[PDB]
């Protein structure tokens, strides 16, 4: 899977310097071979191996002592803002192990063609990625999509001090709570076979997120990138989540049996899981109400919430009959003196 | 309690009826789907909401913080002491324009002076040099030069010398023992009166520096004191050049400028080891005092001068005046004026407003919008029921035999509901939809 | 200034609040009866169930946990199966008999 | 039931109990120009009025 | 609930003024500059335990 490291690395190389001389490596690297095929042609990686050397030709060029990125002035003076010239133009200003990951992705990159030599070797790009795939793959990569957007949304809550200039909790992190609540719900109705729905979700929240991270936060929070070490951590982890939602656009949807990932396995897990999931306030109905909303059904609301009640409680008792039977137990003899004091004792303390 | 259950059941009986024939009030084909306006006229309100009630608190605690302002100084004072004393030099500054002389404000030309000047301090090879220059440059570049001001205070004392001969003669003979004999240098700024609060903050300052145990010093300070014509009395690092005003408390010191002067430049001394006491105090400027008295001894003041320390005129420093009145400098006190009161209710432990600003969100909904929403599995029974109008009658008739008396039927019409309520065979039975539309 | 005023309406707000749980809830549940919690609730004649309820005890002190396991099923299955609870807690006949 | 509606009220009403104090005996005067020693300074004091 | 304050014509105590503060004052009103008057008052409470 090396074209995924590549672009794996083209995401670390340019959230490692978070300029725009670097920008339209991820940029056009997720546009055109994240949609175009399993095979982005051969060409568009020559293209990508020639700005790769121009740009670490470049940034060797930049990195002089003539030139006016000296000690004595401009780093001074220009320290502190987020936004000005310099810090803004990519590479251009120290760094004790220096740029690695640019070098390393040049490597991994003629690593690339090196297997590409050793087997093997704008209308119609919409029409072979969108009508004439031909072989279907038919997995359904959701639940993966799911577990990636909470991770993010607990760093953007338990991180909170970072996005806001005791201080102030601030009113633009309500905003991006607001808003990221609304991106979940946006991919539970795009979850009902709407492949166009998906690219022209996928081709916004890129642009918004490129935009945003770099050219408004900078000056939301008076901190410029690099140094803000969390935003870098909620950028690579978006990067997933865009990664596989074009795996998804590219191939097809699946016959998606409409069920929880948590009524296959009749596990201890589950368990957990499912208490968790039925234990916090306002998920059960917000998630009822989603599904209902933007789904074919035939009976009312309050019908729907008293069906998935039911199935709750159907689904735990089965599952605890499993669980319970899962560890045989000799019918008669007394409970072990340790059993006793491995549970009892326990509780009197609490 | 007989009587409460009746009534409830009564109105259980009620609900259930009516609302049955609410529902049938209305046909709807019983096959086509949802139509799109009904869903988006039901459940987009819903969603908005759960959002809003979700998020609320958090909207008004932003709304609540709003961080306020205050406005700047306007008067500022400088006593000069022996300790346990009357002064021995006491001045003040008045004004509210911030034009004049005493109290003006800051120039651009200054402040792009002195910030050119904390850069070229440093030394290329030195990397301690470059971190302490980056400290002083970010640690100055925060205020704007509307919060900068420039204290000048007049070297000669506003008033006369206010003591008796007893106090002096007490002084002296003090000095002559060998005892601890300490200074005291005290600064305050006052604020505007700031109405929505009560009261005028003051944020006052005092620094003590000990006297030298030596009897040459002594003795010279005696002579001083005695009204000799010329002993220029000697306090060194007393005074400080830099001062920074919070919003409220004693006055902080800004430690950055400490470290990029003692270190940058010329070194000053700092290696026989001092403690930490005089650590921080090692870029304090020095004090002299003279004495002028005149034609009698009621007259006497005395006059105060300033020296900085380590090399002089070197670019950190502010030009000060030559004055007007009689000619000698100002005695000039630079002051970072910080305007950022967040005093607005403060905060108690964010951590517990978030424990109750949770406990409150899960209360509602894991309790009340749960029953709202939701359907107990054993409340099924009785809440759907196909045709509630056989309990509605019983209900009817038993308060109609209340009116009327009969209280044997009453009490025999009780046990007749009581028992519908426990054996669901004979409820479904009872109340299974009528049939005179096919009869 | 004697502690001075909290938002009036936020005092009644909780001043309400806590006249709102209380009877709502406590209240409730002391004046009033569940429409459910009627089958158990009143019994002509609980008598049966006390005995079982000793016996069960009573053996527990005997070892013999056979018949302490047992006789717990019998008591589960009466509060499944209502019409067994009406026809074992009806009132006795010796009166007369 | 009447008592318990209006009981928080009534603790209220006892609690309230708006106080007194007692008038100034203390009163000063200072007339000066601006950032010097005041001009004239004159106090008046007393408690029997 | 009135009082009557009433604080005798002449300032209790001396002027404390030096020669170079007064020698200020002229100067100062010499110019063009802005001066201002002041005047204060105040009153004070007994001590309210």
């Amino acid at each position: 899977h090396t074209d995924i490291l590549c672009y794996f690395f083209a995401i670390m190389t340019q959230v490692m310097t978070g300029g725009l001389i670097t920008l339209p490596l991820p940029l056009m690297s997720l546009f055109w071979g994240n949609l175009s095929n399993p095979r982005p042609s051969k060409f568009f990686w020559v293209t990508m191996i020639t700005y790769t050397e121009c740009v670490i030709v470049i940034k060797f060029v930049c990195q002089f002592a003539f030139m006016p990125y000296n000690s004595i002035t401009w780093r001074t003076e220009h320290q502190m803002d987020p936004m000005s010239l310099d810090k803004l133009f990519g590479v251009s200003q120290l760094w004790d192990i220096v740029l690695l990951f640019s070098l390393f992705f040049h490597r991994y990159m003629l690593r690339k063609l090196g297997l590409w030599k050793d087997a093997n070797l704008p209308i119609g790009r919409f029409i072979h990625q969108l009508f004439h795939p031909k072989f279907r793959y038919i997995r359904d990569l959701y639940p993966i999509m799911f577990g990636i957007d909470v991770i993010c949304f607990l760093i953007m809550t338990f991180g909170y001090s970072a996005f806001g200039e005791s201080r102030i909790p601030v009113t633009l992190v309500v905003m991006l709570v607001g808003m990221t609540l609304a991106i979940i719900i946006d991919r539970a109705l795009y979850l009902r076979k709407s492949v166009v729905g998906k690219l022209i979700y996928q081709v916004l929240m890129i642009a918004f997120l490129h935009i945003w991270v770099f050219l408004v936060l900078p000056n939301m929070t008076r901190r410029s990138a690099i140094s803000n070490h969390v935003a870098q951590a909620l950028y690579v982890i978006k990067s997933c989540y865009f990664l596989v939602s074009a795996w998804q656009i590219r191939n097809g949807y699946p016959e998606l049996c409409i069920g929880n990932l948590l009524t296959h396995s009749y596990g201890m897990t589950n368990m957990i899981a499912f208490k968790v999931f039925m234990n916090i306030p306002f998920l059960f109905e917000l998630r009822t109400a989603i599904d209902w909303t933007w789904t074919d059904t035939s009976m009312p609301l309050f019908d729907f919430f008293n069906m998935e009640n039911f199935y709750a409680h159907i689904f735990n008792i089965k599952c605890a009959r499993q669980f319970e039977a899962a560890y045989p137990a000799p019918r008669g003899i007394p409970k072990g003196k340790l059993v006793k004091y491995m549970m009892g004792f326990p509780i009197i303390i609490g | 309690f007989d009587f409460f259950n009746m009534e409830n059941f009564y109105a259980h009986i009620f609900n259930i009826k009516c609302a049955r024939q609410f529902e049938a009030a209305y046909p709807a084909p019983r096959g086509i789907p949802k139509g799109k306006l009904v869903k988006y006229m039901m459940g987009f309100p819903i969603i908005i909401g759960v959002v809003i009630f979700i998020f609320s608190p958090l909207l008004l605690w932003s709304l609540l913080n709003q961080i306020g302002t205050i406005s700047m100084p306007e008067k500022v004072t400088l006593r000069i002491s022996i300790e346990g004393y009357p002064p021995l030099y006491e001045m003040e500054a008045q004004g509210s324009n911030h034009d004049n002389a005493e109290l003006g404000m800051i120039k651009p030309d200054q402040l792009a002076s002195l910030n050119q000047a904390l850069t070229d301090s440093y030394t290329t090879r030195d990397t301690n040099s470059i971190l302490r220059s980056r400290m002083s440059v970010s640690y100055l570049k925060g205020y704007t030069y509307e919060d900068i001001l420039i204290v000048r205070f007049r070297p000669e004392s506003e008033i006369y010398w206010p003591i008796s001969q007893d106090s002096r003669n007490a002084m002296i003979d003090k000095l002559s023992r060998n005892t601890s004999v300490n200074f005291e240098v005290s600064l305050e700024f006052t604020r505007p009166y700031d109405p929505n609060e009560n009261a005028a903050l003051k944020h006052s300052k005092s620094w003590l520096v000990p006297i030298s145990l030596d009897m040459t010093i002594r003795a010279k300070i005696q002579s001083a004191l005695r009204g000799d014509p010329g002993h220029p009395i000697l306090i060194p690092q007393s005074i400080p050049a830099f001062i920074q005003v919070p919003n409220q408390g004693e006055l902080t010191l800004p430690t950055s400028i400490g470290n990029t002067i003692i270190n940058d430049g010329n070194p000053r001394i700092n290696t026989t080891g001092m403690e930490k006491s005089d650590e921080a105090r090692a870029w304090f400027d020095s004090l002299t005092l003279n004495l002028e008295q005149g034609k009698s001894q009621n007259e006497k003041m005395w006059i105060a001068t300033s020296e900085h320390p380590g090399d002089q005129n070197a670019k950190l420093w502010i030009k000060t005046a030559n004055t007007t009145y009689s000619g000698r400098p100002y005695l000039q006190v630079v002051g970072f004026i910080d305007r950022a009161f967040p005093s607005f209710l403060a905060k108690v432990f964010k951590g517990g407003v978030i424990a109750v600003y949770l406990s409150v969100i899960l209360v509602v909904g894991r309790g009340l919008v749960r029953g709202i929403f939701t359907t107990s599995p054993s409340t099924v029974m009785f809440t759907e029921l196909p045709n509630a109008d056989h309990l509605l009658k019983i209900c009817l008739d038993i308060y109609l035999v209340r009116e009327a008396k009969d209280f044997m039927l009453e009490q025999d019409l009780f046990a007749k509901l009581i028992f519908l309520f426990r054996s669901p065979a004979t409820l479904i039975e009872w109340t299974r939809m009528s049939k005179k539309k096919q009869e």
